[PDB]
């Protein structure tokens, strides 16, 4: 029979989060489970329609197709301002390999609609390599993009457990490219790791090795979208880092703010007296990004062995990256260079992670001890529920 | 799971 589910969560990295849906498993007997839901934090609204069929063949190749919509705000995920509205459509074949790996190909359609986009070096390079010149003192604004893409993926999954795992691993391989006839021409690629190496025969002291990796880049001489960018820092990244804060920040250029009053703070606003670029500490994620992380789970301590296994105490040390492979420092001899890739960003701390009746719950603490010029700190972090 | 807007990620802690 059919379902509905509604649920509501916070944390630091998104706020409030709001999730609804419907859900139904061969719907009108077609063989397909369709669903319809959508979410909606502090700076994002996403609604998608999927259909998928897990017997496409009768070896479990899969088939599905979805329809998308995500309304984004890019001030509110503390990035250089932005509004993008994006929808589109796929359609994936799923392989199981064997027990613990899988493979995807697919093919997408996406359009893009930016808009009130601030002004500034990064961005304004990337709408010039798409022969568009936007005027550089006003907000007002508008560029739209219409791609289709191959997709293709792999997942090995051999994690011991589908909650607090002590031995396994879990690694995502994620790539796309344009294909001819795409507005935008680019390829980009993710790589993410977690593994689990047991010290103990109880399984109780456990380290864990996490990485992540992404890089892409434009085909010719158009370079890759910054609304394709990756980030690093935050709860689920880099803690102890506020959300998104690694990387290049926006050189914005001298501009008259959209709604100015002096009861407010802008970035490089004309009525503030602004006559050339300004630095700022604003970021804007890159075409390049790396994070590591070497994370010791131990037993909690002063719990009783019956709720030991709800309760996961772990120290870390975090790393990350981002960087801007076409920042041209030559000509941005005043600015850090944000192609260099080298600005590592390092944090330690602690955390505490419940298996609640209520659901996952997330507490970090966790201090920089490497930072940048820019960079925004936040010891304190948490999330309660399953989305970030 | 965290969007970086059409894009996914799977946080550890979810595994
Ligand atoms: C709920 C039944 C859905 C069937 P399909 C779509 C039919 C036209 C709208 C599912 C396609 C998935 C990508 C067509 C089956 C395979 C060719
Ligand atoms: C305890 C697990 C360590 C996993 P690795 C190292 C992660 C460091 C942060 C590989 C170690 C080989 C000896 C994962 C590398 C993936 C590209």
């Amino acid at each position: 029979t059919g379902s509905f589910n509604f649920g509501i969560g916070y944390g630091t990295e998104s706020g409030v989060s709001f999730q609804a849906g419907v859900q139904q498993d061969n719907w009108l007997g077609t063989g397909y489970a369709v669903g319809i839901n959508g979410t909606k934090n502090d700076y994002q609204t996403y609604a998608e329609l999927s259909v998928t069929n897990p017997y496409f063949t009768v070896d479990g190749v899969s088939l599905g197709g979805r329809l998308f919509y995500n309304d984004f705000q890019a001030d509110d995920a503390d990035l250089s301002d932005y509004t993008n509205k994006s929808y589109g459509t796929d359609v994936t074949l799923g392989f199981p390999i064997n027990e613990y790996n899988s493979l995807r190909a697919g093919l997408g359609y996406v359009h893009n609609s930016l808009s009130n986009m601030q002004p500034q070096v990064a961005m304004w390079r990337y709408l010039y390599s798409m022969g568009e010149h936007p005027s550089t003192s006003d907000q007002d604004n508008s560029f739209k993009t219409d791609d289709f893409t191959f997709n293709y993926g792999w997942t090995y999954n051999k994690l011991d457990r589908g909650y607090f795992p002590t031995d396994g691993s879990r690694v995502n391989l994620t790539g796309k490219v344009t294909i001819p006839g795409s507005d935008n021409e680019y390829y980009k690629v993710t790589l993410d790791t977690a593994t689990y190496v047991p010290i103990d025969d109880d399984h109780k002291w456990v380290v864990l090795g996490r990485t992540r990796w992404g890089y892409g880049d434009g085909l010719g001489g158009k370079e890759m979208p910054f609304y394709e960018n990756f980030y690093a820092g935050g709860s689920s990244t880099v803690r102890g880092f506020q959300s998104n804060t690694i990387g290049p920040k926006a050189v914005y250029f001298p501009h008259q703010a959209s709604n100015y009053d002096p009861d407010y703070d802008y970035e490089c606003a004309t009525q503030d007296g602004a006559k050339d670029l300004c630095k700022s500490d604003d970021a804007v994620g890159g075409n390049a990004m790396a994070v590591a992380s070497l994370e010791f789970i131990t037993p909690t301590p002063f719990i009783s062995d019956k709720y030991a296994n709800s309760v996961r105490t772990s120290f870390f040390w975090d790393m990350g990256t981002v960087w801007d492979t076409n920042w041209d420092s030559s000509q941005y001899s005043g600015y850090p260079d944000y192609s260099d890739p080298s600005n590592i960003r390092m944090s330690a701390g602690i955390a505490l992670q419940w298996m609640s009746p209520l659901g996952p719950l997330v507490f970090s603490y966790a201090q920089p001890f490497k930072k940048y010029d820019g960079d925004k700190a936040e010891q304190f972090q948490f999330n309660i529920g399953k989305t970030w | 799971f965290r969007r970086y807007g059409l894009d996914n990620y799977w946080v550890x802690y979810c595994g």
